[PDB]
């Protein structure tokens, strides 16, 4: 849309960030 | 590169879903960047990606 202005996806995907933070309750837990 | 009466801008041309009331030539964006026009010859919303 913008002029030369672009934006980058973060190399996480929410899911897998979802996912590091499951691995790191199911091993608090 | 397109040239509506006086919005010579370059983009693709997309077949539209928006209505414009009557009177209204052009769609703007939030960050004043047009997003769309009437074709003044078919009066049809076409998008500007
Ligand atoms: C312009 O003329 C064409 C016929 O050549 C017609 O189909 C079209 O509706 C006209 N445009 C407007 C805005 O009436």
């Amino acid at each position: 849309k913008f002029n030369g202005l672009t934006v980058l996806p973060p190399l996480l995907t929410d899911e897998m960030i979802a996912q590091y933070t499951s691995a790191l309750l199911a091993g608090t837990i | 590169n397109f040239n509506f009466n006086g919005l010579t801008g370059t983009g693709v041309l997309t077949e539209s879903n928006k209505k414009f009331l009557p009177f209204q030539q052009f769609g703007r964006d939030i960050a004043d960047t047009t997003d769309a026009v009437r074709d003044p010859q078919t009066l049809e919303i076409l998008d500007i990606t």
